[PDB]
């Protein structure tokens, strides 16, 4: 019974890898989006642009 | 008479000149602002560029 048990931990440890491999796609997308907020803040510290630009 | 009004002449015409030097809604030439300032590294660093009235 103790070696037959086995089985619902390993499918708890798979849940818990599909659980994080979904937040790392997340977490690629939400990094892509933070450098592109990163170079719109560098774009916009110029102060020649002209209002519309900004 | 005539060279005075030549000089008036030329002298608004300066004036006027010295108007139109905008690129984009800002100038470096005509006084509007003190100085401009120009990206020089990812963390902000300017490129401080003293106006220089015509």
């Amino acid at each position: 019974a103790t070696a037959a048990s086995m089985n619902a931990v390993k499918d708890s440890l798979q849940r818990g890898q599909s659980t994080i491999d979904v937040a790392l796609a997340a977490g690629d997308t939400i990094t892509d989006l933070l450098g592109k907020m990163k170079e719109k803040a560098l774009a916009a510290s110029d102060t020649s642009l002209n209002t519309a630009s900004f | 008479n005539a060279l005075k009004s030549d000089f008036d002449s030329l002298r608004d015409q300066i004036e006027k000149a010295a108007t139109n030097a905008k690129f984009n809604g800002v100038s470096i030439a005509d006084g509007s602002t003190t100085k401009l300032t120009f990206l020089a590294n990812s963390d902000g660093s300017g490129f401080t560029v003293n106006a220089k009235t015509i």
